RNA sequence: GGCGUAAAGCGCACGCAGGCGGUUUGUUAAGUCAGAUGUGAAAUCCCCGGGCUCAACCUGGGAACUGCAUCUGAUACUGG
RNA sequence: AAGGCGGCCCCCUGGACGAAGACUGACGCUCAGGUGCGAAAGCGUGGGGAGCAAACAGGAUUAGAUACCCUGGUAGUCCACGCCGUAAACGAUGUCGACUUGGAGGUUGUGCCCUUGAGGCGUGGCUUCCGGAGCUAACGCGUUAAGUCGACCGCCUGGGGA
RNA sequence: CUGCAUGGCUGUCGUCAGCUCGUGUUGUGAAAUGUUGGGUUAAGUCCCGCAACGAGCGCAACCCUUAUCCUUUGUUGCCAG
C-alpha cells in the first residue's frame, strides 16, 4: 500500500555506516552509498505488506497488539498509533519480564488503577500530603511506564517493534512465550529472532510515522471489516 | 538476647493490661500473689480447654476473673457446674467474693497462645514440626492475619543437637509501636527435651 | 496424565560471613507416556519446594519426539558437556536398558525397548540433558522423505 | 580416548628408509568384489527335533567354523 | 626455521614478497633412526679487561641475618677457536593443505580513475585487537581456530617415589 | 553431674546498615541479577538509570521526656492588684 519512491521520500532507505552492520542483513542490502548500505526497498514493500496482512487477520478477529518503541523519537507516533487503533503500547522503558512476569506486573496495574481511582474520582485529598505527594509521583511514573497497557488485562497476541535492538529484549521474551513478532529491522540488527522481518530505517521519524499509520490503518480496517 | 517482649514495650499504646486494678504498697504483693495462684489454677483446669488470656480485676475488695476462651461449653458444663466450681476456689484463694465472666474467643486461629499450645499439644503427640507451623500459618493468614511468625526451637525429632527454626508470611513489625503483634509462647515436654514455641501475629496498625 | 519422577536430590552450599547455607536442588523429569517429555531442575531452602519448582519448570519447555511403536527409530548419539550417550532401538519387550537418569527420562518418555549406554561423566543433569537431545534430533521416515523429496517406500 | 591451562607437541629445522599422494586416457588385474570347487577332524557353540517320569544329560539332521588355496569372471576404487 | 638480531659505511651472502608473461610437467607432504643449528650460565687454550658483578671482605639491620640495604670487589661478562646441548628454549597450542559470517587498525608491495591534493575504487603478503556461528569442563579460541576435514610424526595413562 | 542433650533469658559484633525471599531471566552447574552503577544521606535514605519487577525483616517514623504557647481546673500549690 507503500509505494517504493514514498520509502524514498520518508528515507526507509537509509540505515546505518558499514562497520556497524549485521551480516545477516546480506540478503536485504541494495548497495553502499557513501560509506552507508542501502536497504532494498523492493523487498521491503512485500514484507511489509505481507505483514500489514498478518496484522489485518489478527486485529480483524480482535488480537491484542502491543506497538513497542521507545527511542525517544518515536515515543508519540507509537503513542498515536496505538489510541488510534486502541491498541496497547510502550514508549517508556520495557521491563525486564513485563510479558514473562505477567503475574507480577499485574499487582502493579492494579497499584496505578487503584491509585488513579483515589486521585481523580476518587478525591483522594485529605492524606498527609508529603504522601500525596509520594503519591503523586508514583502514579506518574506507573502511568508514565505502565499506561499502555493498563487495560490490557492479559497477554498480547502479537508485538509490534521499531528497532530490535533497543528492544531486543521484548523480542527474547516474545520468542519464549510464542509470541509473533513484526519488527522494523534495520542494518545492525539481527533478523533471526523477528518472526516477520521488515528493512527499513529506525530511526527516521517519517518512517516510523509511515509504518506505524500503516499499522494502526490495516488494523482499524480489520476491525471495522 | 536481644528482642524486647512486644507486649511488655506495647502496654501504653495499643495494649491492654491483663490485671487492673489498684493498690498501695502494704496489699500489692499480696493481690499479685492471689492473681498469679488463680492463674495457675485456671490454666491448669482449663488445659484441655483453649483459653488464652484471664484478665483480673478487683473492685471493691470483690475479685473479678474474665476469662478468654475460644470454647466456653467445656468451661461452664451445665449453667453454673463447672463456673460454680472454679468460682468457689478462686474466692477460697482470693479470700474475698468472687466473679467469674467469659468472654469467647472469636477465630482461635488467631490468637498467639491457642495456636502455640495446639502445637505444642500437637509436638507432645509427635507430630512433625513443620506440618505444626505451615498448618498454623495457612489458617492464620486464611483468617485474614496481616502476618504471622512462628518459631520453635530444641531438640526437634530426637536430635541431639538443638536448632531452631522459624517461619513467616506476611509482615510483622516489631519495631513499629502501634502494630498489633499478638505475642505468646508455649513450651512443649517432650521425652527428648524441652521445645520451646514462639508466635508472633500482626493484626494491623491502631490509628490512635 | 502427565508421569512425573524426581531423579536426583541434591544439597549444595553458599558459605557467608555467618557460615554455610544449605540449599536443596531437585532434577525432575516429565513425560505423557509418548514423546512428550521435559526436565526441570528447581532450588529453594526446601525439599518440597525445590521439587514443586522443578516439577513446575518441566510441565512446560516440553519437547516433541518422534517415537516408533514403543521403541526409537535409529540409533541415535546425544553430547551435553561431559556425557556422550548412546541409545540404540531394540525388539519388543526387551525392557529399558538404560542407567540412573535415563531410565527415567525414557519412562516418562513412553518409550519401553532400549539398549542405552551413557559414557563419559554420568552427572544427571548433564546426561538428562543429553538425552532430550538425543531424542529430539531423532528423525522419522517421513520427515526424512519430505526432506530428501522422496517417497518412504522410496526410502524403505 | 586424548595432548592451550587437568598426564601429554621433541627447542627448531633438513632429510634417508617408511607412510600418503593432483588430474586425463589406455592397459593390467595385484589388492578389491562376485561365483564355483576342495578343505576347514569329530566333539563343542547355535537352530529344529528325538530319547531318559522332567531337567541336567544323551542324541539325529542342519547351520556354522567368519579361514586358506585354486579356477572362472568383474574393473568403480587403490596399486603397477 | 627457532634461538635470536638495534649507531654508520663497505665487501661477501641467505631468504621473503609483488607485477606481467615465458617454462618444466606431480618433480609433492610428513618423517623413526640420522645430521645440522641451538639464549644465558659453565668448561678448555690464547688474548683483553672501562663499567657491572656471583664468590668474598667490611659496615649496618635483626632475637639471630652465612640475606635483602650500603662501601668495595674476583672469576665472569668482551674477542678468536673449540666443547657443552640445556631454559617458563612459551603461542605452555607439531608440520602441510582445503573450506566456513564480520569490524577497526598497523606494515609492505601493486593496478586503475581526470593523482582535476597528501585523494577515490580495488587486488596480494605479513601482522594486532574485538567478536558471530561453531567448539570447549569452563576460562576462553574464534578465517593467523582451540571451528569443519585429510596426511604424517611425536607424546600421555592417578599423586608421590622419580 | 552434664549449658557440648534443652527451653527460657542474657552478653557480643552492633543502633553496624545491612540480611533475604517470590516470580522472571542468565549460566551445565555451584551461583548470579535484584541488593550493582551516577549522585546524595545518619541510613540498602531518596532520586535517576538499569533484566529485572515486586515484597519482607531491618533504617526512619509511630512511644516517653525536655524545650515555647493555648484552654480547663486552682488545693495541701500561687500572691500581681
Ligand atoms: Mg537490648
Ligand atoms: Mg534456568
Ligand atoms: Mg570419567
Ligand atoms: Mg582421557
Ligand atoms: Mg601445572
Ligand atoms: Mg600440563
Ligand atoms: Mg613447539
Ligand atoms: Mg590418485
Ligand atoms: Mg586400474
Ligand atoms: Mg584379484
Ligand atoms: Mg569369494
Ligand atoms: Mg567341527
Ligand atoms: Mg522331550
Ligand atoms: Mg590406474
Ligand atoms: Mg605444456
Ligand atoms: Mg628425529
Ligand atoms: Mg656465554
Ligand atoms: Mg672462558
Ligand atoms: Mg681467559
Ligand atoms: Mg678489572
Ligand atoms: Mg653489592
Ligand atoms: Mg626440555
Ligand atoms: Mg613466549
Ligand atoms: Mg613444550
Ligand atoms: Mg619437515
Ligand atoms: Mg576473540
Ligand atoms: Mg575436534
Ligand atoms: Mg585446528
Ligand atoms: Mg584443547
Ligand atoms: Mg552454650
Ligand atoms: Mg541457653
Ligand atoms: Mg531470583
Ligand atoms: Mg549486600
Ligand atoms: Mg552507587
Ligand atoms: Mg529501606
Ligand atoms: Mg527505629
Amino acid at each position: 500500500t507503500v509505494s517504493m519512491r514514498d520509502m524514498l521520500k520518508a528515507g526507509v532507505h537509509f540505515g546505518h555506516q558499514t562497520r556497524y552492520w549485521n551480516p545477516k542483513m546480506k540478503p536485504f542490502i541494495f548497495g553502499a552509498r557513501n560509506k552507508v548500505h542501502i536497504i532494498n526497498l523492493e523487498k521491503t514493500v512485500p514484507m511489509f505488506n505481507e505483514a500489514l496482512a498478518e496484522l489485518n487477520k489478527i486485529a480483524s478477529r480482535k488480537g491484542k497488539i502491543l506497538f513497542v518503541g521507545t527511542k525517544r523519537a518515536a515515543s508519540e507516533a507509537v503513542k498515536d498509533a496505538a489510541l488510534s487503533c486502541d491498541q496497547f503500547f510502550v514508549n517508556h522503558r520495557w521491563l525486564g519480564g513485563m510479558l514473562t512476569n505477567w503475574k507480577t506486573v499485574r499487582q502493579s496495574i492494579k497499584r496505578l488503577k487503584d491509585l488513579e481511582t483515589q486521585s481523580q474520582d476518587g478525591t483522594f485529598d485529605k492524606l498527609t500530603k508529603k504522601e500525596a505527594l509520594m503519591r503523586t509521583r508514583e502514579l506518574e511514573k506507573l502511568e508514565n511506564s505502565l499506561g499502555g497497557i493498563k487495560d490490557m488485562g492479559g497477554l498480547p497476541d502479537a508485538l509490534f517493534v521499531i528497532d530490535a535492538d533497543h528492544e531486543h529484549i521484548a523480542i527474547k521474551e516474545a520468542n519464549n512465550l510464542g509470541i509473533p513478532v513484526f519488527a522494523i529491522v534495520d542494518t545492525n540488527s539481527d533478523p533471526d529472532g523477528v518472526d516477520f522481518v521488515i528493512p527499513g530505517n529506525d530511526d527516521a521519524i517519517r518512517a516510523v510515522t509511515l509504518y506505524l499509520g500503516a499499522v494502526a490503518a490495516t488494523v482499524r480496517e480489520g476491525r471495522s471489516q | 538476647g536481644q528482642k524486647v517482649h512486644p507486649n511488655g514495650i506495647r502496654l501504653g499504646i495499643v495494649k491492654p493490661w491483663n490485671s487492673t486494678w489498684f493498690a498501695n504498697t502494704k496489699e500489692f504483693a499480696d493481690n499479685l500473689d492471689s492473681d498469679f495462684k488463680v492463674r495457675q489454677y485456671l490454666t491448669k483446669e482449663l488445659a484441655k480447654a483453649s483459653v488464652s488470656r484471664i484478665v483480673i480485676e478487683r473492685p471493691a475488695k470483690s475479685i473479678r476473673v474474665t476469662i478468654h476462651t475460644a470454647r466456653p461449653g467445656i468451661v461452664i458444663g451445665k449453667k453454673g457446674e463447672d463456673v460454680e466450681k472454679l468460682r468457689k476456689v478462686v474466692a477460697d484463694i482470693a479470700g474475698v467474693p468472687a466473679q467469674i465472666n467469659i468472654a469467647e474467643v472469636r477465630k482461635p486461629e488467631l490468637d498467639a497462645k491457642l495456636v502455640a499450645d495446639s502445637i505444642t499439644s500437637q509436638l507432645e503427640r509427635r507430630v512433625m514440626f513443620r506440618r505444626a507451623m505451615k498448618r498454623a500459618v495457612q489458617n492464620a493468614m486464611r483468617l485474614g492475619a496481616k502476618g504471622i511468625k512462628v518459631e520453635v526451637s530444641g531438640r526437634l525429632g530426637g536430635a541431639e543437637i538443638a536448632r531452631t527454626e522459624w517461619y513467616r508470611e506476611g509482615r510483622v513489625p516489631l519495631h513499629t509501636l502501634r502494630a498489633d503483634i499478638d505475642y505468646n509462647t508455649s513450651e512443649a515436654h517432650t521425652t527428648y527435651g524441652v521445645i520451646g514455641v514462639k508466635v508472633w501475629i500482626f493484626k494491623g496498625e491502631i490509628l490512635g | 496424565e502427565l508421569q512425573e519422577k524426581l531423579i536426583a536430590v541434591n544439597r549444595v552450599s553458599k558459605t557467608v560471613k555467618g557460615g554455610r547455607i544449605f540449599s536443596f536442588t531437585a532434577l525432575t523429569v516429565v513425560g505423557d507416556g509418548n514423546g512428550r517429555v521435559g526436565f526441570g531442575y528447581g532450588k529453594a531452602r526446601e525439599v518440597p519446594a525445590a521439587i514443586q519448582k522443578a516439577m513446575e519448570k518441566a510441565r512446560r519447555n516440553m519437547i516433541n519426539v518422534a517415537l516408533n511403536n514403543g521403541t526409537l527409530q535409529h540409533p541415535v548419539k546425544g553430547v551435553h558437556t561431559g556425557s556422550r550417550v548412546f541409545m540404540q532401538p531394540a525388539s519388543e519387550g526387551t525392557g529399558i536398558i538404560a542407567g540412573g537418569a535415563m531410565r527415567a527420562v525414557l519412562e516418562v518418555a513412553g518409550v519401553h525397548n532400549v539398549l542405552a549406554k551413557a559414557y563419559g561423566s554420568t552427572n544427571p543433569i548433564n546426561v538428562v540433558r543429553a538425552t532430550i537431545d538425543g531424542l529430539e534430533n531423532m528423525n522419522s521416515p517421513e520427515m526424512v522423505a519430505a526432506k530428501r523429496g522422496k517417497s518412504v517406500e522410496e526410502i524403505l
